[PDB]
RNA sequence: CCCACCCAUACCCCGCCCUCAGGGUAGAAACGAUGCCCUGAGGAGUAGGCGGCCGUGGAGGUCAGUGACGAAGCCUAGGGC
RNA sequence: CGGGACCGAGGACCGCGCUCUGCAAGGAUGCUGGCGUAAUGGUCACCAGCGACCCGUCUUGAAACACGGACCAAGGAGUCAA
RNA sequence: GAGACCGAUAGCGCACAAGUAGAGUGAUCGAAAGAUGAAAAGCACUUUGAAAAGAGGGUUAAAUAGCACGUGAAAUUGUUGAAAGGGAAGCGCUUGUGACCAGACUUGCGCCCGGCGGAUCAUCCGGUGUUCUCACCGGUGCACUCCGCCGGGCUCAGGCCAG
């Protein structure tokens, strides 16, 4: 016998999505290839967040994007691996280039009306395969009723 | 109807049977086992002797707490009895089979009991009254009987083995 | 667009009507499936370029997908019957499988399937009689 | 009898599923994978003239 | 035809795993059941008792589901079913299903002879 | 086993019976070994014991894995920054206790020895000076290593 | 006190199973990528927790499925996984 | 330098090497004989050597006590709603 | 009029002369129990028995369906065959004996000769289709070229146990 005071630890992170979305499966295959064949940490972060569940992908609004676009970030490509929502409190949308998992209809319309560009994550992989000149944004994770009641 | 001994052809044999016969299955089993494999005339004479209490049927399986007699010494036992009713039923069946053989044209004097078998019939359900207002079964255990009478009647060796055999045949 | 060979494979990889699943393996009834095995490489109905071989009365009949007629099933198959020497059939099949970059990964399987069909079209030899063995079977 | 026999589905999800099925009906490999005999069909989706 | 060359087929255990006390009770089938009693000697693995099945008895991955000839069985119901084994005559053998009639069995056997596919139960219904 | 000897054996990487390790003799290690004396036999190995242990049962720890020392490229890939490029350099470092003894001895996976050919003394769990096998047996550890390797 | 010897599921070497971990695999001659290839370690278990599979009655789809040239059921010191 | 035992995983080449026309160097080949069938192998029944308490259930820390079980077939117990 | 309900120990207590038969002074309590076969063709006639029935012999597609009736499991029993047994049997590991069996194998592929039977040999021309350079079809082969078959010879690979 071998005395094992310590225990070998099985993985406590997602290795694959629980979702059955076929397009998400194709995106996961593409970003698995990118994370394997590139040095860019952006690709690994994007792959890991593609694995994530919905409460771990809180929505990001246009006002949050506009806040993070200030101070030299106006020309960077905004990357969100959640839903980009519209904020009607923001009356003037700045010109921006946003790549997201999905957009609401009003957010897409307001970005295109302000003159920015809307992309999917496979288009982001085509144009910035190393994540160059990107601004990676996450939504407020703790802004949930369950988290308030914890 | 299908008899249990299916290997016996019907052309040179005689058969008889009886069903739902209200006679003791255990006593009938002992009597049939006593006359199993015998000649027909010897079996008939023995069963008449059983009725007349001159020859006894040895009790072998269904024999618990029965009596003893001097007539079991012919069979090498001490427990033997005289099941008259079983003997009468078996005499009737054996005589029916003898008549069947005579109709078929077989020689009666050379016939042997090749197959004889007693099976349990469905039980007759009477009731008896016991103490304290209780009712118990008082059942009869009848039997089916069937009987059939018939007439009394160097390869792949090794090369060394082959060479040894050839040399031993030569010398 | 919304439709591709990868998308069709994701849709039909767990179940389709050509699937034959048993304990010892998963087979496919697809006419465009060389080796009749369930995989993305051999899923001919899934793939944009695909080959299938069926027996003819004499020789083989090879079907290939036309890429510009994927929405026209009546005119989507390029069909050639090879009823000649087996070497000529193998040469032509390898040519349409490898020379112009049309599924070069399938040329071994295609030549093997043509060889199997042409081999099956030979007369069968009479089997030796069954040898009875032992005691109960021999007597 | 007061078991839940019926299922309430969002109308948007119903319309999504109907649109997805309509898009899948235009893919000729999916017709063969669902078991339809469409080898002699001249074009998918098959449109016949309304005069007929 | 002869099977594809393979490593020798090793069975770690050929005896079945008999259920405890099924030899003594006729209402107990011999099919294996794990004893869940806290004081059970088979469950506690006292020596001289019945063995318990476990993953250590598992067969070699290269020879799993191989019959002694080296083929894997594939159940077939008709000629089109047996024609799926056209490319796999060195690895797969055909087992005709039990509810196939004698004429269809004759057709299946003839087609499998043409394809060079071994039939495991070719002598039946003849 | 009490928790303090259990912890000392864990820190010495003696997690299994007939596991063996090389230790540089300091006071800080000598007191530990003196505490775990009821479970260990230890001594002063010679060059033959060192080289035969490393040649026959030498396994390096590479990325957490136990890799046999069958080529000098493995030793150069894992210990080359300390000047150890071959198995003879590793043996020299272990035997002479060089400046990189910690790295060499920790690179060596704990040696998994067999039971001794010839067995132990009749009462195994007594001290060596009392006729048993436990404790410091000094240069007599080479006979045990020869029987066990 | 000394020499030799006996054997545990303990220790050493080798095979096989499973689990865990670490790597490789697309201008695809390309894959049940839910696959395959390489390397290492580990294996008792009540209460309790989790995962994967097997089986039964019924429903949708599918296999152009089986069947009076014999379906289902039942018996079987006959076999295969 | 002898004598013996057990094993042969892998499956084009690639590597580290050496005594370098080649090799014992990232895992067995070569030669030969008998047989080609119940001979090997398997299943069943029995003898033989060794091994081996009757199952739940309850109790406490555990045993013992106690309780259930003559046998077989069919039902037979964490479900539905808010 | 219907059902992702139940399928005769289920579903109403009741698929049947069921709120019946039966029980209780009474109020009330309250079962069990479906299926030969397509068609009775439900066994003429002979024979043995007092009879019940038995045996022949018909009827049927089948009586291995005989108003005990579709199928006919287990407990339990009879006969036959095999075996064991000096105060329990049963079970595990491993041989042995006896009995009974599943596979595997029967030859394949490739060269060199000889004999047949045919020209879907190579090239070129035209047409057509294609993945746009690859193929198919018709003409040309005039037999040192292709394709099958039959006789020999040779190499290699082939089943079981062994040295």
């Amino acid at each position: 016998g071998i005395d094992l005071r310590w225990k070998h630890v099985r993985s406590s992170h997602r290795k694959a999505p629980k979702s059955d979305n076929v397009y998400l499966k194709l995106l996961v295959k593409l970003y698995r290839f990118l994370a394997r064949r590139t040095e860019a940490p952006f690709n690994k972060v994007v792959l890991r967040r593609l694995f994530m569940s919905r409460i771990n992908r809180p929505p990001v609004s246009l006002s949050r994007i506009a806040r993070n676009l200030k101070n030299g970030n106006e020309k960077k490509t905004v990357v969100v691996v959640a839903t980009v929502t519209d904020d009607n409190r923001l009356l003037q949308v700045p010109k921006m280039e946003v790549a997201a998992l999905r957009f609401t209809a009003k957010a897409r319309a307001r970005i295109e009306a302000a003159g920015g560009r809307t992309l999917t994550l496979d288009q982001l992989a085509l144009e910035k395969p190393t994540g160059a000149n990107t601004l990676l944004l996450r939504g407020p994770k703790n802004a949930r009723e369950a988290v308030k009641h914890f | 109807v299908r008899y249990a001994a299916t290997e016996i052809a019907p052309t040179k044999s005689a058969r008889a049977r009886g069903s739902y016969l209200r006679v003791s299955f255990k006593n009938t089993r002992e009597t049939a086992q006593a006359i199993n494999g015998w000649k027909l005339q010897r079996a008939l004479t023995f069963l008449q002797n059983v009725i007349d209490k001159k020859e006894a049927v040895p009790m072998r399986r269904y024999a618990g707490s029965t009596g003893r007699t001097a007539q079991g010494k012919q069979w090498g036992v001490s427990r033997a009895r005289w099941p008259v009713k079983s003997a009468q039923f078996l005499i009737g069946l054996l005589k029916n089979a003898e008549a069947n053989a005579d109709a078929k044209g077989l020689d009666t004097g050379n016939l042997i009991i090749k197959h004889i078998q007693v099976n349990q019939a469905p039980k007759q359900r009477r009731r008896t009254y016991r103490a304290h207002g209780r009712i118990n079964p008082y059942m009869s255990n009848p039997c089916h009987i069937e009987l059939i009478l018939t007439e009394a009647e160097e390869s792949h060796l090794s090369s060394r083995q082959r060479g040894v055999r050839i040399r031993r045949a030569l010398t | 667009s919304n439709v591709s060979a990868d998308l069709i494979w994701e849709v039909s990889r767990n179940y389709n009507s050509f699937l034959v699943k048993q304990r010892t393996g998963t087979f496919s009834r697809d006419a465009l499936n060389l080796t009749n095995q369930h995989s993305r490489k051999h899923a001919g109905f899934v793939n944009d370029k695909a080959l299938g071989i069926v027996p003819a009365e004499k020789g083989v009949k090879v079907i290939a997908k036309k890429v510009k007629a994927a929405n026209k099933p009546a005119s989507s198959l390029y069909t050639v019957t090879y009823k000649s020497t087996a070497r000529k059939a193998y040469k032509a099949i390898a040519s349409q499988a490898a020379k112009h970059g049309y599924r070069a990964d399938l040329r071994q399987a295609a030549v093997a399937r043509a060889s199997a069909i042409l081999r099956s079209q030979r007369p069968v030899k009479p089997e030796p009689p069954k040898k009875l063995r032992g005691a109960a079977a021999r007597r | 009898i007061w078991r839940k026999w019926h299922v309430k589905i969002n109308q948007g999800q119903k319309r999504f599923a109907t649109a997805s099925a309509l898009a899948a009906s235009a893919v000729a490999p999916l017709l063969m994978a669902r078991g339809h005999q469409v080898s002699t069909v001249p074009e998918v989706p098959l449109v016949v003239d309304s005069a007929a | 035809v002869a099977a594809k060359k393979h490593v020798p087929i090793v069975k770690k255990r050929t005896k079945r795993f008999m259920r405890h006390q099924s030899d003594r009770f006729k209402c107990l089938d011999s099919a294996w059941r794990k004893p869940k009693g806290i004081d059970n000697r088979v469950r506690r693995r006292f020596k001289g008792n019945l063995a318990m099945p476990s993953i250590g008895y598992g067969s070699n991955k290269k020879t799993k589901h191989m019959m002694p000839s080296g083929h894997k069985a594939f159940l077939v119901h008709n000629v089109k079913d047996v024609e799926l084994l056209l490319m796999h005559n060195r690895t797969y053998a055909a087992e005709i299903a039990h509810n196939v009639s004698s004429r269809k069995r004759i057709d299946i056997i003839t087609r499998a002879k043409q394809l060079g596919v071994k039939v495991t139960n070719a002598k039946a219904k003849v | 086993i009490p928790p303090k000897p259990r912890k000392i054996l864990q820190l010495l990487r003696l997690r299994q019976i007939n596991n063996g390790v090389f230790v540089k003799v300091t006071k800080a290690t000598a007191e530990m070994i003196k505490i775990v004396e009821p479970w260990v036999a230890y001594g002063y190995p010679n060059l033959k014991s060192v080289r035969e242990l490393i040649y026959k049962r030498g396994y390096g720890k590479v990325n957490g894995q136990r890799i046999p020392l069958t080529d000098n490229a493995i030793i150069e890939e894992n210990l080359g920054k300390y000047g150890i490029i071959c198995i003879e350099d590793l043996i020299h470092e272990i035997f002479t206790v060089g400046p990189n003894f910690k790295q060499a001895a920790n690179f060596l996976w704990p040696f998994k020895l067999s039971n001794p050919n010839g067995g132990f003394r009749p009462r195994k769990f007594k001290h060596f000076i009392e006729g048993g096998d436990l404790g410091n047996r000094e240069e007599h550890i080479n006979a045990l290593i020869r029987a066990m390797n």
